DNA sequence: CTTGACAAAAGTGTTAAATTGTGCTATACTGGGAGCCGTCACGGATGC
DNA sequence: GCATCCGTGAGTAGAGGGAAGCACAATTTAACACTTTTGTCAAG
């Protein structure tokens, strides 16, 4: 209903309000010391899905190598932007380059550049440039017949990777059991792996490399950003009507007519809430009322067929989508599936 | 822009690259190993296996929260040998999230073949996504079969069950919905062979044993959908179906006035009876509190046997009959 | 006013038959379809 | 200024109109055998 009542209180345009309400862009509620493009992130700042993912989960990219060709880099070797990881593909960011799937494992036995063909249904259990004791498994397989083990001690080298993954992260090798696990978030100075012996120097999400015996911290921030009416509801709850009224009253002293007209319209809505006693957050629904059934009847007619009102179908759609969201949340569905359900629930209420 | 919810969803799922064969195997192996580690952790720690997977899932997802932190700290206090299974559980939960996200294109291709059967396209996709999640848990990568071979069965099943449960205003059981679909399919085949609409007898014979024409007609009556009250009638948009349906529930003014006239005339005739005689009839017929009272409760209230009330109740009835015949004041009400 | 003493009716318990709800299927399959201008003409409010 | 968005346009009547199958487990329904009720026919 133009002009928007929610938008007037929150100083948001119609375009901005629709983007947040229908799950198009994020809005910042707590920056948590995040820097985007060299500029610190402020509150009430609109972020795109690409920008939010970079700040929350870090930056990384994978480059698929052509068959047969071999990369000129090593595992765990740092690269710079534009550096040629492979002759056929170039990188687009700086970070640590790690092998994804070595199509051929060239174990150097010590008694020996023996060549092993690794099928896609097989996985390597030892890292590159590592000492493997005699009798230990080297490449695991579904069928024990095709399983490859270590004939003797030697150095295992990886060759012909399927692709190279470049992730902007910091590697901290650990000696003893790690005090954190995969999925945790750390800050500079926190005890990382060896009970304080190894500590992180940057914010990020920690993932544990058991095979490589290193701890990786992908640079990111624990930023608080939300979409939908949930983020709008919290903003309305934190509003101070008394403080806002004083601020708008001072702006009313501007000699410019345009500013005075703008401040008067906002102050009219603020005063209406103060006098009536209503709360701004009541404009967002938590419980949906249901009309009495006799006002939306389902009655039989002189014959045998039934007749019903359109409101019963609209109520059925809302219940069906609300119940499906409860089941999806309990199963730990990914955010993409959850976000689609929430957007559909908002449209059903409309 | 953003006016099409279907276009918005397609753009979002297109940002996840499709998995290669090598990548698919690794994710499937990680999920299976993680599930086994959860079972191993529960046996050692003695806690519920269902509860442990939630604590691991909560940490991976991020953002009762009070007890989640408490249980997680106990797991991290285990020695190095037991802490290894914690690492496997965490990696398995992250692989399950990535495995589901990379197969969202498969459900859209399947779900587009079920449109026009009572559910919107977005509703079909969401129901198919539930089937995709189920296939991930039950998938076994040791058989060397590709994921799309096994996941297709679960995605199609979820869409079919949702249609049979949510596409009708008056819900019909799944077993009867299948019967209705078979009945319609059989009639169509007979129609193109006979060159005309088949009769109920012809449909019943082709349906199979245990079917007669009576059962065919009864099934067709069940499969009738209700009609809308706001259906426009005529070209001008001022008349609707609900403008022609009377209400038969509330009594009419004529019916309400007849009840009042009967009551005042009945109580006038009761005054000709004795004080005790009138009370017996008013209780044995239920003119107080609305409930009829048997010869026992009436006897309990008045402290007399049930054979005595029977006679006086009948005696008062016969005196009313004589009075009515001489005046004819209570006959028109029947 | 009461006792007796049936006789049908109403009430209860068990159980088999009918109906209803739920899980599963292993070649491989991975971004929708429909629409199409005598597009109604005119103020009023708002954004910029 | 000039672009974009949004709500508004007489009354009463009539009269036609109006796309899988299977197995198995729970769950509800119907039949049927006693058993307490509770109206009654007959005395006294």
């Amino acid at each position: 209903d133009v002009p928007s009542k929610i938008g007037t209180l929150l100083d948001l345009s119609a375009t901005e309000l629709e983007q947040v309400l229908y799950f198009s862009k994020y809005i910042v509620l707590d920056p948590k010391g995040a820097i985007l493009n060299g500029v610190p992130v402020e509150k009430r700042q609109l972020l795109t899905d690409e920008e939010y993912r970079e700040l929350r989960y870090g930056k990384q990219e994978t480059y698929p190598l052509p068959p047969g060709v071999d990369a000129l880099v090593k595992d765990g070797e740092e690269v710079v932007k534009g550096q040629e990881l492979a002759p056929g593909v170039v990188s687009r960011l700086d970070g640590v380059a790690l092998y994804r799937f070595p199509r051929r494992v060239r174990v150097e036995y010590v008694k020996e550049p023996k060549d092993y063909r690794v099928q896609p249904h097989m996985n390597v259990v030892v890292p590159e440039g590592a000492r493997v004791e005699a009798g230990d498994k080297i490449v695991a397989a579904i069928d024990p017949e095709e399983e490859v083990i270590a004939e003797a001690e030697g150095v295992v080298h990886l060759h012909e990777p399927a692709s190279i993954l470049v992730v902007k992260a910091r590697v901290y090798p650990f000696e003893d059991d790690v005090e954190v696990s995969t999925g945790d978030r750390v800050a500079p100075g926190d005890v990382l792996a060896d009970g304080g012996k190894v500590k992180s120097d940057v914010y990020g999400r920690v993932e544990v490399d058991l095979v490589r015996n290193v701890v990786r911290v992908v640079e990111s921030y624990d930023i608080d950003a939300r979409m939908g009416a949930e983020a709008i509801q919290q903003l309305l709850k934190e509003l101070d009507l008394e403080a806002l009224e004083k601020e708008l009253l001072e702006e009313m002293k501007h000699p410019s007519r345009a500013r005075r007209a703008k401040a008067r319209k906002r102050l009219e809505v603020v005063r209406a809430f103060l006098d009536s006693g209503n709360r701004p957050e009541w404009m967002i629904l938590e419980a949906v009322p249901v009309l009495p059934p006799d006002l939306r009847p389902m009655v039989q007619v002189d014959g045998g067929r039934f007749a019903t009102s359109d409101l019963n179908d609209l109520y059925r759609r809302l219940i069906n989508r609300n119940n499906r969201l409860k089941k999806l949340l309990a199963q730990g569905a990914p955010e993409i599936i959850i976000r689609n359900e929430k957007r559909m629930l908002q449209e059903a209420v409309d | 822009s953003t006016s099409d919810p279907v276009r918005q969803y397609l753009h979002e799922i297109g940002q996840v690259p499709l998995l290669t064969l090598e990548e698919e195997v690794e994710l499937a192996r990680k999920v299976e190993e993680g599930m086994e580690a959860i079972k191993k952790l529960s046996e050692i720690t003695g806690l519920d296996p269902d509860l442990i997977r939630e604590v691991v899932r909560a940490k991976i997802l991020g953002s009762d929260p009070k007890t989640v932190e408490e249980i997680d700290q106990k797991l991290k206090s285990l020695p190095k040998e037991h802490k290894r299974y914690l690492h496997i559980a965490r990696e398995g939960e992250a692989a399950r999230q990535h495995l589901i996200e990379a197969n969202l294109r498969l459900v859209v291709s399947i779900a587009k073949k079920y449109t026009g059967r009572g559910l919107s396209f977005l509703d079909l996709i969401q129901e198919g996504n539930q089937g995709l999640i189920r296939a991930v848990e039950k998938f076994e990568y040791k058989r060397r079969f590709k994921f799309s071979t096994y996941a297709t069965w679960w995605i199609r099943q979820a869409i079919n069950r949702a249609i049979a449960d949510q596409a009708r205003t008056i819900r019909i059981p799944v077993h009867m919905v299948e019967t209705i679909n078979k009945l319609s399919r059989t009639a169509r085949q007979l129609q193109q062979e006979l060159g005309r609409e088949p009769t109920y007898e012809e449909i019943a014979e082709a349906m199979g044993p245990g079917w007669d024409a009576k059962r065919v007609e009864e099934t067709l009556k069940i499969a009738q959908e209700p009609v809308s009250l706001e259906t426009p009638i005529g070209d001008e948009k001022d008349s609707f179906y609900g403008d022609f349906i009377p209400d038969e529930h509330l009594p009419s003014p004529v019916d309400a006035a007849t009840q009042s006239l009967l009551s005042e005339e009945l109580e006038k005739a009761l005054s000709k009876l004795s004080e005790r005689e009138a009370m017996v009839l008013k209780l044995r017929k239920g003119l107080i509190d609305g409930r009829e009272h048997t010869l026992e409760e009436v006897g309990a209230f008045f402290g007399v046997t049930r054979e005595r009330i029977r006679q006086i109740e009948n005696k008062a009835l016969r005196k009313l009959k004589y009075h009515e015949s001489r005046t004819r004041k209570l006959r028109d009400f029947l």
